[PDB]
């Protein structure tokens, strides 16, 4: 019946916002982040990476090491403080998107989430 | 229609509303039920944050939808 | 953010900076606090002259880093 196409549609609204919100794994609190490092502070009082989403205890999480611009760390491979998940997240968002779309359209002979 | 919120903890909410109602309508419904002041509301909904001035029907939020309550913070 | 500017006289300067700031705005800066213009600062970092039309998270400078000032002067 029409049960199973909102099914559908509302579990891939809900994958496209958990690519975006970072859930606090001490309190569960969404979070997102306007600007800044990415060491983030909940109010909870704990902090988490916003890039890999694990629990921290502060700025020793990231790669300190001095870089080359537009090259990556020689030393470590670990998290960097400053690079923006934004346009990984959107790609990612953005596909999800697309291939739900096509998938309801095999199944149902219509968008889901908003537009770009 | 019916739509969900879910709170910054996790608890779910349920809406009536109206794919043409605002933003600002929507906030001011979640404060009726939570309490929750709409200045300190910041709604997620398929990723995509929801802006004052915008409609449900901006952003393609039809029935049983659930919107996201989110913290909006900082980096260090 | 803060960073620390240090010159070869051993006077620290305390700039407020965001990682998106350029190293050309960083010496406009420091020409703002002390007086000296762009071209003749010379900033150094973990040994690398950094470059004006970079950033500093391009050098994954650090909150609280220190930057090294080596003065120059063409026109004498
Ligand atoms: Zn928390
Ligand atoms: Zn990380
Ligand atoms: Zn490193």
């Amino acid at each position: 019946a029409e049960k199973d196409d909102i099914k559908y549609r509302t579990s891939i609204e809900e994958k496209m916002t958990a690519a975006r919100i970072r859930k606090c794994h001490k309190c569960g609190t969404g979070l997102i982040k306007s600007e800044g490092a990415n060491r983030m502070s909940c109010r909870c009082g704990a902090q988490m990476c916003y890039l890999c989403r694990v629990s921290i205890n502060g700025y020793d999480h990231f790669c300190q090491h001095p870089r080359s611009p537009g090259a990556p760390c020689q030393e470590c491979s670990r998290c960097s403080l400053w690079t923006d998940p934004t346009e990984d997240d959107e790609k990612l968002i953005e596909e999800i998107q697309k291939e739900a779309e096509e998938e309801q359209k095999r199944k149902n002979g219509k968008r889901i989430g908003p537009p770009l | 229609m019916q739509i969900f919120v879910k709170t910054l903890t996790g608890k779910t909410i349920t809406l009536e509303v109206e794919p043409s109602d605002t933003i600002e309508n929507v906030k001011a419904k979640i404060q009726d039920k939570e309490g929750i002041p709409p200045d300190q509301q910041r709604l997620i909904f398929a990723g995509k944050q929801l802006e004052d001035g915008r409609t449900l029907s901006d952003y393609n939020i039809q029935k049983e939808s659930t919107l996201h309550l989110v913290l909006r913070l900082r980096g260090g």
